RNA sequence: GUGGGAGAGGGUGGUGGAAUUCCCGGAGUAGCGGUGAAAUGCGCAGAUACCGGGAGGAACGCCGAUGGCGAAGGCAGCCACCUGGUCCACCCGUGACGCUGAGGCGCGAAAGCGUGGGGAGCAAACCGGAUUAGAUACCCGGGUAGUCCACGCCCUAAACG
RNA sequence: CCGAGGGUAGGGCCCGUGACUGGGGCGAAGUCGUAACAAGGUAGCUGUACCGGAAGGUGCGGCUGGA
RNA sequence: CGCGGGGUGGAGCAGCCUGGUAGCUCGUCGGGCUCAUAACCCGAAGGUCGUCGGUUCAAAUCCGGCCCCCGCAACCA
RNA sequence: GUGGUUCGUGGAGCCAUGGGGGAAUCUGGGCGGACCACCGCCUAAGGCUAAGUACUCCGGGUGACCGAUAGCGCACCAGUA
RNA sequence: CGAGCUAGCCCUGGCCAGGGUGAAGCUGGGGUGAGACCCAGUGGAGGCCCGAACCGGUGGGGGAUGCAAACCCCUCGGAUG
RNA sequence: CGAAUGCCGGCAUGAGUAACGAUAAAGAGGGUGAGAAUCCCUCUCGCCGUAAGCCCAAGGGUUCCUACGCAAUGGUCGUCAGCGUAGGGUUAGGCGGGACCUAAGGUGAAGCCGAAAGGCGUAGCCGAAGGGCAGCCGGUUAAUAUUCCGGCCCUUCCCGCAGGUGCGAUGGGGGGACGCUCUAGGCUAGGGGGACCGGAGCCAUGGACGAGCCCGGCCAGAAGCGCAGGGUGGGAGGUAGGCAAAUCCGCCUCCCAACAAGCUCUGCGUGGUGGGGAAGCCCGUACGGGUGACAACCCCCCGAAGCCAGGGAGCCAAGAAAAGCCUCUAAGCACAACCUGCGGGAACCCGUACCGCAAACCGACACAGGUGGGCGGGUGCAAGAGCACUCAGGCGCGCGGGAGAACCCUCGCCAAGGAACUCUGCAAGUUGGCCCCGUAACUUCGGGAGAAGGGGUGCUCCCUGGGGUGAUGAGCCCCGGGGAGCCGCAGUGAACAGGCUCUGGCGACUGUUUACCAAAAACACAGCUCUCUGCGAACUCGUAAGAGGAGGUAUAGGGAGCGACGCUUGCCCGGUGCCGGAAGGUCAAGGGGAGGGGUGCAAGCCCCGAACCGAAGCCCCGGUGAACGGCGGCCGUAACUAUAACGGUCCUAAGGUAGCGAAAUUCCUUGUCGGGUAAGUUCCGACCUGCACGAAAAGCGUAACGACCGGAGCGCUGUCUCGGCGAGGGACCCGGUGAAAUUGAACUGGCCGUGAAGAUGCGGCCUACCCGUGGCAGGACGAAAAGACCCCGUGGAGCUUUACUGCAGC
RNA sequence: UCGAUGUCGGCUCGUCGCAUCCUGGGGCUGAAGAAGGUCCCAAGGGUUGGGCUGUUCGCCCAUUAAAGCGGCACGCGAGCU
């Protein structure tokens, strides 16, 4: 939906806020599970490494479950629908039979009060997980392993998915996010539906200040420094590079392929 | 202004101390260079308890 | 009211095959495309034509009519749901409850606009190749917006009987 | 107290005038090209969109006031 | 003032660096087609190569000096 | 592929070795400056071994060494103020 | 050897007088087939406004062997981010 | 040794000169003393009072208190001191820190890595103004006190008795546990008033013996009460989860509650008792003591930002951890142990003085600078921590006395004019708070707005409407209305408190920046686009291990550019980049050996060595501009001239579209028209001949915004005509202390000449007794910095690239 | 003169030259008069305020007897900007 604001002030004129009516009423969350010290810090043991990291709003982690074959068979009642300040999508804390409690990663359609489960049974519905084998060809799918009992990596940002292509032998082909075609293995566990918080990609920020609110330190042009700085430094009155685009450690930076080739991933894909 | 000079104890003795300075090969010849000098001090003294 | 009927009338969800284009495998060569004629273009780096597989979008051949439906705009593969209009028969109920309609309000082809998605084919602009005195056209080889979807605008028409 | 009028400030409507600019009308025999009327030599017209010295051309849907 | 590029039929341009031969498109002129003009077709004409010198057997062509033309430069104070 | 030696790729041996290949036990093996023949010299891939040699914190002796701006930074409670 | 000054980030604490303006959303009324929407009243948003503390350092004057190796005076920016 | 802007030391000059450190301010009497403006005392005066007063923390480290001192330290003096000598002073189970806990971070057994040194490292450990934890009020010292003492009250341990119970962990669970804004109810701190209570006293100078003036009317306090408020559901089954096990917790399912009814838990009142208790007067202090006193110790009102506290509501940016504590069981042990009550005993270590917005800290100084937290009274002005005055409390800033010139600083006023000043209204004025009328273009519908422009503002009396606390009233306190009237030049009468408008440029906006000459139109910014990255991601740092990215996963991460928003962003892929091409050419080690060479009597041993097989790269074939970039010349033509829709021709990869244009871009240039003016190189509007705009180094616009920069007008003025006067701090004179850069020596005039070309010093002439004081700045090519421009040196550094040569990286 | 001779303009303050802008005296005039022209003598005094620009200079506006030209380190920054 997206919360719109009038224009009592400038830069409120432009921003806009995430609906938050799918967060049933919990939004402080669970300890036990989770939250845990989340450790913030834009930089290694020393230097920093990423730049333009720092300030921004303290934060709890989630602990959330990434691998769900473990309760295999054993089913859970979604509880409720709750803010996660460390990730675009929202998460739903579950409640399973067996007494524990877990957060899985919201996906778009999740009711409250819904059943849900995993495992190679598992009726075919939004919120399940099953090896990627047993899944329909032509299901989108997300929060998908890699490689089978290694945790869900693929497809999890809000309102992402991949879909089933078809299958191989071992291996049932996916299409990622990016449009990638890639070779999964059978066995790694997905669950059925697409991620939800869609209207993420229609937020605007509005002003520098929400910027830094997430964190986001000002990112400062190459033009904008000196020779010392980086390659786009100087001259004169502006200036319009004079050399092919780069990054501030020489690389070009507009088309130079930088995946290696060797990889032994590379007999897995198909796509762009 | 202010100026350069803002002391703590607890700073003086973390950065400048017998401790630290024989926490590492640096700061062992520190006070090797001191003692041969003849110093009647090897490291600064910081004071209270 | 009761009981019936035809229909591409509307909205949502799902689905089927043909064809084009691109990709992969096989087989296969010296030309294919195209036109008034050509050239641009594509092709021994293996094109065209042929077979197998896969991908994706869009439009639904035959039925189809000089036919049907809607108030117009408009509506056409198939299925299910939701839903409007309407004709017949019986003459059962109400009992003049009607007609029109400034304003208002809604709907309103195509092109266009915003935001996001999609992109096979086609195709303004644009680039080439021919034609011409010239060609910012007509023909030809490419090609982007757009054409498709969701939501929000726009309110025009030979919106014509 | 009110009160003609005078004064100060700010608005509304109207009329005049203005370098320069926009298109319009009118003015016998200047230029360019041929868009329309015959199937007008690309059927025409059209709402819209983009492009072009110019008439105009092209895309999309429409009309018969063409076959 | 300095620098380097250029003046060739009526127009716009080739011809030079490796000196002997001035070519192209348009235009002009004569002839056709047409009722006529243009288009088109068949013929033909037209250049002291800016000027002064010499270099060579021979100069548009190579080397000097003036003459207009274009282009760049003129910084530190 | 490098280092060592006077040797800087040189006709470049010898001596060490990071990489690859990879033997033999006296009729075995290395060397005498590419290499080959001859004539010779040595016996690699385990280890230890006084003395003669270096220095001067410390004690002593001596000076064509200084004599308080000299001589050690310091003759003096100086690596101090 | 230095981040006891300065720059950034990390962890844990503190501070920001008093005034203005009045967004959403609630509630009532209106409107409609249901809506949109419109009036109020309530509400108390904001790199919103005036202005101390506090953080600055705009213009002018002074100062210039200074009170001060950056200061003083009048003036001025921000002040719930 | 005579020179090195030489080195060390010593002493001159400037010189009794500049200064003596905030313009908050002094005067007198009396002490003391060898000696007093400067020390003590008293009286008068002034200054601070969201401090210039109190209390912490850091830092300092004896500066504390006292006796005796004044050589030096003190910008003077000193009998004084923060200085010299000596002596004394810092008392804790309850305050802080440690025998408690975890944070970032450190360290680090396991483990991983690294030539060495060392680098990483989940467990543990360390690490704190954060979590935990038991003392309040008074009194005593010259100097300590939540530490001593008094009263009242608590905490752990250890050992007993007495009564309870399956007790029991470093293991399980619970709790501890958390944001920002706004907030309700009831309290407390603190404050105002009182005809009431308590007090020495006091009637002055015209009046007052009065419900007069003045001073004060409290503090702490166990249990039990009372009032506010915070936390919490109780059963019984089932159980497969909380990494062993649980009765606990979790998840189901039935009952009864849904209330704070009940349990607890805090705060605040009250409380046995304990303590404090003014002005004034009298004393001797360097200060405290006594009396007031058997002191009184009561009633209203305002009331927190603090307390109940983990209260409530809203919002998005979604808000530590661990122990203590509750609970559950495990091994063990159930004569143990643990819980409750009561007794007795035990209770360590280090800090404690003083300064603490400053003369004791950081700035070489008794330095107009810098320094975190809490209390911070009253009155008035709308409010407030603002401003004026002033409680408590603390000061008059460690040179003074005169004078009353110039000039400087800071300040006040000014006839007439009013921007004529000037690069510029620079500066200075005007304006200024609050209530009420009233407000335009434009606009993104918020705004523009405090637009503009106006009016009101004191005091007195009369009438009158709302609340709040009390009971539905009096009072006491807040907000209103109406009506008469009074005084002055003037009523936010003092202090604090916008000058306004129109029109351009740039930047959307709040922000950021060259600490110490630039605050901006520069950076940032939401947003737009391109490109890389499928996750052991790309990229960054590191030899490595490892780490960041990220406990993220394409709606995500990195890189680049543009830079809100509106309308838009044309053509060129020839060169460079990047992308894509299992063909070809070239291409190194390696493979391969046709063939040849050296030695051997030979078997042999050792050399070179052509075919051919050999990657990436380059070549070559394509693509790609929100990739690096680029986007023409010359002639002719219309029935007045003029101009050229129209044509020719050359070249290119293509030959700049829209929009804009004498511009933050225009040389010629003050282009030319128009506008503002009496007059306009600037400004605004136009034209276009654009030296040399133009589309994400974006193009053209845009409301709002700005300590930006330009032009104009109103208002107002000492900016100016053009100055004048007054004030105070200096300047001047006197007493006291007493610097500096500079300095070859000096017995240091003018002119015209001359001289290395600008002479006090040389020539000629002219002038001129010796020495000071206040002033002025023409000169000593005055001082200051071995010119920062310029060149030179086969000097140096930062930067760049298709310079050379390497290296990392790929 | 580079072990420093501050560099444009303005402002303040002057002073000097004369090849004179005005005022005084004068000759020739194509000088009727008034007013001019032009040359000689003469520096004693005077030689305005504004718009524009950093400007010097210039161009304007309104005046005037006139709105002079030059030097003094393009006079003058230990005098200011
Ligand atoms: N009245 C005509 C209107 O204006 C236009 O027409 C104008 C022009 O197109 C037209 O120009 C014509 C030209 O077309 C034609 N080929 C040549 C002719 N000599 C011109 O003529 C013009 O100029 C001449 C001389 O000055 C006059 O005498 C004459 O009146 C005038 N029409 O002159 C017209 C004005 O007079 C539109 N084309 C027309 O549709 C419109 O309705
Ligand atoms: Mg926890
Ligand atoms: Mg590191
Ligand atoms: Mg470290
Ligand atoms: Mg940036
Ligand atoms: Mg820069
Ligand atoms: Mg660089
Ligand atoms: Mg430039
Ligand atoms: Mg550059
Ligand atoms: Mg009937
Ligand atoms: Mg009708
Ligand atoms: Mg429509
Ligand atoms: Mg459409
Ligand atoms: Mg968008
Ligand atoms: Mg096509
Ligand atoms: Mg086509
Ligand atoms: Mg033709
Ligand atoms: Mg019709
Ligand atoms: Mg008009
Ligand atoms: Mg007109
Ligand atoms: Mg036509
Ligand atoms: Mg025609
Ligand atoms: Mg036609
Ligand atoms: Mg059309
Ligand atoms: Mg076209
Ligand atoms: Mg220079
Ligand atoms: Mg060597
Ligand atoms: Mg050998
Ligand atoms: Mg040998
Ligand atoms: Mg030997
Ligand atoms: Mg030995
Ligand atoms: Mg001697
Ligand atoms: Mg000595
Ligand atoms: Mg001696
Ligand atoms: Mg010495
Ligand atoms: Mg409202
Ligand atoms: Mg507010
Ligand atoms: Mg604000
Ligand atoms: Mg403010
Ligand atoms: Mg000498
Ligand atoms: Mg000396
Ligand atoms: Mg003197
Ligand atoms: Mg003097
Ligand atoms: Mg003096
Ligand atoms: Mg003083
Ligand atoms: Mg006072
Ligand atoms: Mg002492
Ligand atoms: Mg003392
Ligand atoms: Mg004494
Ligand atoms: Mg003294
Ligand atoms: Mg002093
Ligand atoms: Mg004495
Ligand atoms: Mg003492
Ligand atoms: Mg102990
Ligand atoms: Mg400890
Ligand atoms: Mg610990
Ligand atoms: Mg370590
Ligand atoms: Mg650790
Ligand atoms: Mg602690
Ligand atoms: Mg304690
Ligand atoms: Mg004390
Ligand atoms: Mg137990
Ligand atoms: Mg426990
Ligand atoms: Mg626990
Ligand atoms: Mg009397
Ligand atoms: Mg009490
Ligand atoms: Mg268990
Ligand atoms: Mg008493
Ligand atoms: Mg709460
Ligand atoms: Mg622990
Ligand atoms: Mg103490
Ligand atoms: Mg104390
Ligand atoms: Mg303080
Ligand atoms: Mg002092
Ligand atoms: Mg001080
Ligand atoms: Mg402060
Ligand atoms: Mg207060
Ligand atoms: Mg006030
Ligand atoms: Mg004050
Ligand atoms: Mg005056
Ligand atoms: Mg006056
Ligand atoms: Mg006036
Ligand atoms: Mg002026
Ligand atoms: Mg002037
Ligand atoms: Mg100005
Ligand atoms: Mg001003
Ligand atoms: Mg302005
Ligand atoms: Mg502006
Ligand atoms: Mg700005
Ligand atoms: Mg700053
Ligand atoms: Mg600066
Ligand atoms: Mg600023
Ligand atoms: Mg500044
Ligand atoms: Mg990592
Ligand atoms: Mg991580
Ligand atoms: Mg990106
Ligand atoms: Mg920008
Ligand atoms: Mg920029
Ligand atoms: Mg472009
Ligand atoms: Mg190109
Ligand atoms: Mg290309
Ligand atoms: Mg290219
Ligand atoms: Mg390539
Ligand atoms: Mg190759
Ligand atoms: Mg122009
Ligand atoms: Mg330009
Ligand atoms: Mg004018
Ligand atoms: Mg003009
Ligand atoms: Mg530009
Ligand atoms: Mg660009
Ligand atoms: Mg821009
Ligand atoms: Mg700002
Ligand atoms: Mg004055
Ligand atoms: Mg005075
Ligand atoms: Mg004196
Ligand atoms: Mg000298
Ligand atoms: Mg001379
Ligand atoms: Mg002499
Ligand atoms: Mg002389
Ligand atoms: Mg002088
Ligand atoms: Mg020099
Ligand atoms: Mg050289
Ligand atoms: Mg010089
Ligand atoms: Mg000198
Ligand atoms: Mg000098
Ligand atoms: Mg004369
Ligand atoms: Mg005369
Ligand atoms: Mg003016
Ligand atoms: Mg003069
Ligand atoms: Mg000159
Ligand atoms: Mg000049
Ligand atoms: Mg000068
Ligand atoms: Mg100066
Ligand atoms: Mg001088």
């Amino acid at each position: 939906a997206v919360k719109k604001f009038k224009p009592y002030t400038p830069s409120r004129r432009f921003m806009t806020v995430a609906d938050f009516s799918e967060i049933t009423k919990t939004e402080p969350e669970k300890s036990l599970v989770k939250p845990l010290k989340k450790t913030g810090g834009r930089n290694n043991q020393g230097r920093i490494t990423v730049r333009f990291r720092g300030g921004g709003h303290k934060r709890l982690y989630r602990i959330i479950d990434f691998k769900r074959w473990d309760k295999v068979g054993i089913p859970a009642k979604v509880a409720a629908i709750e803010y996660d300040p460390n990730r675009s999508a929202r998460i739903a804390l579950l409640h399973y039979v067996d007494g524990e409690k877990r957060y899985i990663i919201a996906p778009d359609g999740l009711q409250v009060g819904q059943q849900v489960v995993a495992g190679p049974d598992a009726p075919i519905q939004v919120g399940n997980a099953l090896p990627l084998r047993f899944i329909p060809v032509g299901t989108v799918v997300h929060a998908v392993e890699l490689e089978p009992k290694k945790g869900a990596k693929l497809a999890r940002a809000a309102g992402t998915s991949a879909q089933i292509q078809g299958r191989e032998g071992d291996y049932v082909i996916l299409r990622l996010p990016s449009g990638e075609l890639r070779k999964v293995h059978g066995e790694c566990y997905a669950t059925v539906g697409a991620v939800g918080n869609a209207d993420h990609k229609n937020i605007v920020l509005g002003k520098a200040g929400r910027s830094r609110w997430l964190g986001r330190r000002p990112h400062v042009r190459g033009a904008a420094m000196n020779p010392v700085d980086h390659p786009h430094g100087g001259g004169e009155g502006r200036a319009p590079r004079g050399r092919p685009p780069a990054s501030p450690w020489g690389w070009q930076t507009k088309g130079l392929k930088t995946r290696k080739r060797r990889k032994p991933s590379s007999r897995f894909i198909i796509a762009r | 202004m202010k100026r350069t000079w803002q002391p703590n104890r607890r700073k003086r003795a973390k950065t400048h101390g017998f401790r630290a300075r024989m926490r590492t090969p640096g700061g062992r010849k520190v006070l090797k260079r001191r003692r041969q000098k003849g110093r009647w001090r090897l490291t600064p003294a910081v004071r209270k308890r």
